[PDB]
RNA sequence: UUAGGCGGCCACAGCGGUGGGGUUGCCUCCCGUACCCAUCCCGAACACGGAAGAUAAGCCCACCAGCGUUCCGGGGAGUACUGGAGUGCGCGAGCCUCUGGGAAACCCGGUUCGCCGCCACC
RNA sequence: AGUGCAAGAGCAAAAGAUAGCUUGACAGUGUUCUUCCCAACGAGGAACGCUGACGCGAAAGCGUGGUCUAGCGAACCAAUU
RNA sequence: CCUGUCAAACUCCAAACUUACAGACGCCGUUUGACGCGGGGAUUCCGGUGCGCGGGGUA
């Protein structure tokens, strides 16, 4: 890479389609959900908020508590064990 | 529309009937909304929850079905409203609901309006919601006492037939009074 | 059908668009209300760079406030055809644009489930023409 | 139910690869297992495709080398039809050939090695270098191909 | 310079203009030939169709074309055919003109990729096929090996 | 749901167009400014009060595919591309066979002029 | 279109415009990610909490500076609270 | 309307394939103790080649 932001090399996996551009319905932002449940993690281009490193998009973790109204994660990158910081709109249950 | 990059609008916005970003702070509470909503000749008042594939209503009140018990007035005025968030408030109770947050939906949040009326009504009637009491009416135009005065410039009955001709603030009392007690429905 | 189709005068704008005033005493008296200010956009060289910035007034009059001023506007104007809007509107003269609808337009300035309106209750050029001229005057 | 052979050796042959050959219980070339036609199954000869020789063997085809070179889970025993009867839910090679075809049981179910150390093929097979609709020895094979080798490595 | 440098298609696609600058403008004279002002009506067509994928140099294009129409005039300067070129030099070419130190070349010219068996020249004529002979030349100044072949004409 | 309120999915719902519908449950336009409230100017809007009138807008109902969209059939196409294998071919660029996957454009013909949830209601 | 500035991305009853008001560009202390994929490493950065005190709003709520990714600096010593 | 072409820093589309998690089979572990945790000792931080995909370069 020829810098080394976050945001490198993101144009594809934060960026809409076209026509799901505009405000992201409130229904996925306000979801509830229990600890231990699975989760993806996809950040919603529309929603600025509650987002997490992009690296991790793709992930699919355990819900363990919260912080405030984010949810605390904890997915597995590589070999390695990591607790994300994520709110719903920004989540969906697996299965 | 035009073409696949097009971006339409979501049903309810197109509709002109909700306003997204308002419901989403609205949704924040994680408390049920009193839904206040208006029309020319009456006076809605919903408590929703939020639901799977939509809103859930746990208890309402119309202006119409006002006057089954007793209503002999117009149902498009403070008085009115007031009540009928007292109706909705008190069978909301009865389902086991305790607090709402006030969703007065695409309306203007004016001194004195109806929606703060209903809202009145709804919090005399147990229900528990953050409001400010000096955005309300002053308990009088509540009663309908504005109009009674309006009436009084007279020369013309204010009501075209309908009831009295001088009006009743005091039906008004005597509705209230009912509600607070007893009765079916509630 | 008609009665709820047939025209009438929705406010009638006059406006003096000067370029920097003393002017609004004369529309405040020759309409019969206070006259608003009138900013401008984008810097020019008409000296006129300035962005927020008093260039002239206007003044929306409504109901019997349009009329009683119509009633002289009018008289002093000659002018039709060509000189119409697409949707039925005209503007003469100090300026004097008269806007024209039919009964439901409500439904397109209202803020809950406001609309546009359709094209077929829109009002014509033609339709204009004839309201008008239908009071106090002759078209071309 | 079919009949794998690993006709290719494992240097340089992907790791991946390598590994399923292991899964199905092959370990050296030559070996041959008894794998059952399921989707999880396929999948994994399809994959090792390429170094290995399989099809679906004759009932006396699978009995010759269930009789020439099955084994029990440990030790040399000699797996006849004795062998089969007083150790296994069946009466004979027959019965237990049978059963294997019909995937009803597996040599590992029956206390045998889930692989037939197999010999060479006595006069050699077509070739590691080319599939069989190309005159090689490579990949699936007839129920008459299979066998034809299966039977020169008995 | 040689093709040799230029006519195989192992560098990236290189044509945004608005990364490159200071590209050669092309030598290609015109694209339309013959009566352009009539339209594809006539009974024969025969089209040149290159056998490989290749870079051909807008150098290599208005030879071949000048070379393949300028014979067309055996059929004289207003004759009754039209002759058409369908591919442009769109990928921009470099040369690093320091040894291997900064390389990235600088802008020398263009070149038009095209795909084997795809039609570089298509011709239109009524039954006299001199472009045929126009071809045999065309493709005497361009890299790949080439194939002249006849559409509409079942007239042999 | 003989017209309502809040929504979910967020164009299968968009754009455009035709026909039908109201002494009332109703929704509207509509009528009107003493009040609560309101316009940097206008009761236009907002807010409040109300029914003389109307179904012409909106809205609800039934329908049209011309455009945009969704999905499907047949063709394009098992083509393009591609994971695995090859002492197959080719000066080479590159191609071919075996195995496992498999497109886009476009054309023709269907589909689509929203679906679903809660509440209230001759 | 606009949103201070690269580029890419976000945004329409707004994240833009206008008006008005306000100083949360607040003190204290953390959780987590990043810096440093995996996988140890400081400063710095960010996301998300809590305690305290406040601003605005009818209220839900929003404000841990600017819509997001650049705008930064150890020990020793000095000055300062 | 018709007609002729393109894109590493274009996208109305769009694979193969790679990848998170889970179930199933396989394989492995429970005297051969896997997975994991803690500690002691390193070596190592000139690499090269084939193939696939590459970027630069006439090569
Ligand atoms: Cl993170
Ligand atoms: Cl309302
Ligand atoms: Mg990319
Ligand atoms: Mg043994
Ligand atoms: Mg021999
Ligand atoms: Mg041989
Ligand atoms: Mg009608
Ligand atoms: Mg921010
Ligand atoms: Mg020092
Ligand atoms: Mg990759
Ligand atoms: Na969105
Ligand atoms: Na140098
Ligand atoms: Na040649
Ligand atoms: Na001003
Ligand atoms: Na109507
Ligand atoms: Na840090």
């Amino acid at each position: 890479p020829s810098s080394n932001g976050p945001l490198e090399g993101t144009r594809g996996k934060l960026k809409n389609k076209p026509r799901d551009r505009g405000t992201s319905p409130p229904q996925r932002a306000v979801e509830e959900f229990d600890d231990g449940e699975k989760v993806h993690l996809k950040i919603d281009p529309s929603v600025p908020n509650g987002r997490f490193h992009p690296r991790f998009d793709g992930q699919t973790g355990t819900v363990e508590g919260k912080q405030g109204d984010a949810y605390k994660v904890d997915i597995v990158d590589g070999g390695k064990e990591k607790t994300i910081i994520v709110t719903a709109a920004h989540l969906r249950r697996q299965e | 529309a035009t073409g696949p990059r097009y971006k339409v609008p979501m049903r309810r916005r197109r509709e002109a009937r909700t306003d997204y970003h308002q419901r989403l702070r609205l949704l924040k509470s994680g408390k049920p909304r009193l839904v206040a909503r208006k029309s020319n000749k009456h006076v809605r008042a919903q408590l929703v929850t939020l639901g799977p594939n939509g809103d859930d209503t746990l208890a309402s009140a119309h202006s119409s079905d006002l006057a089954e018990y007793g209503w002999e007035a117009p149902t498009g005025n403070m008085p009115s409203a007031y009540l009928t968030g007292l109706l909705a408030g008190l069978r909301a109770q009865e389902a086991g609901v305790e607090e709402a947050v006030l969703d007065i939906g695409l309306n203007s949040p004016t001194p004195g309006s109806k929606v703060f009326a209903i809202q009145e009504g709804a919090i005399d009637a147990g229900l528990d919601i953050p409001h400010n009491d000096d955005v309300l009416a002053d308990w009088q135009r509540t009663r309908g006492a504005h109009i009674a005065e309006y009436d009084e410039q007279l020369e013309e009955p204010l009501y075209s037939g309908d009831f009295d001709a001088a009006d009743l603030p005091e039906h008004f009392d005597e509705l209230r009074e009912t509600l607070l007690d007893g009765d079916i429905e509630l | 059908f008609h009665e709820m189709r047939e025209p009438r005068i929705e406010k009638v704008v006059v406006h003096m668009g000067i370029g920097h005033a003393n002017a609004e005493d004369i529309l405040g008296e020759i309409t019969g209300q206070m006259p608003v200010r009138t900013k401008a956009k984008r810097t020019v060289g008409e000296f006129d760079i300035r962005e927020g910035d008093p260039i002239g007034a206007k003044v929306t009059l409504r109901d019997e406030m349009a009329e009683e001023f119509l009633q002289t506007a009018l008289p002093l104007a000659e002018l039709a055809t060509s000189q119409f809007d697409d949707t039925g509107n005209f503007s003469f003269g100090l300026d004097v644009t008269v806007n024209l609808v039919r009964p439901g337009y409500r439904v397109a300035k209202r803020d809950k489930a406001s609309r546009s309106i359709p094209t077929k209750h829109r009002l014509n050029p033609a339709d204009a023409v004839a309201f008008i001229e239908s009071t106090y005057d002759v078209e071309v | 139910m079919h009949a794998l052979v690993q006709l290719r050796g494992e240097v340089n042959m992907h790791t991946d690869i390598q590994d399923t050959l292991e899964m199905l219980n092959i370990h050296h070339v030559n070996h041959c297992t008894l794998v059952p036609e399921t989707d999880a199954y396929r999948g994994m000869v399809a994959k090792v495709n390429d170094f290995v020789a399989f099809g679906e063997p004759s009932q006396e085809t699978l009995e010759t080398v269930l009789a020439t070179r099955a084994e029990p889970l440990e030790g040399d025993a000699d797996v006849d039809d004795e062998w089969v009867a007083e150790h296994t839910d069946y009466d004979d090679i027959s019965g237990l050939a049978f059963a294997l075809l019909s995937e009803e049981t597996t040599l590992r179910e029956q206390g045998l090695s889930p692989t037939l150390r197999l010999h060479p093929p006595r006069g050699g097979h077509d070739g590691v270098k080319h599939p069989v609709k190309e005159g090689g020895q490579l990949g699936k094979h007839d129920t008459e191909g299979i066998d034809d080798l299966l039977e020169a490595m008995r | 310079k040689p093709g040799a440098m230029y006519r195989n298609s192992s560098k990236p696609a290189y044509t945004r203009r608005e990364y490159i600058s200071g590209i050669p403008g092309k030598k290609i004279a015109q694209f339309d030939m013959g009566n352009n002002g009539a339209g594809p009506t006539y009974p024969a067509q025969v089209e040149l169709v290159v056998e490989k994928p290749v870079q051909i140099r807008h150098n290599a294009l208005e030879a071949a074309r000048v070379a393949a129409n300028r014979y067309v005039q055996n059929s004289g300067a207003a004759a009754n055919y039209k002759f058409r070129i369908r591919k442009f030099p769109f990928h921009v070419i470099r040369e690093n003109k320091d040894g291997m130190r900064a390389p990235f070349g600088k802008p020398v010219g263009t070149a038009a990729r095209v795909h084997g068996a795809n039609h570089i020249f298509i011709a239109w004529v009524n039954p006299d096929p001199n472009v045929e002979e126009a071809w045999r030349r065309a493709k005497m100044k361009v890299t790949p090996t080439i194939n002249i072949d006849s559409s509409p004409a079942g007239n042999a």
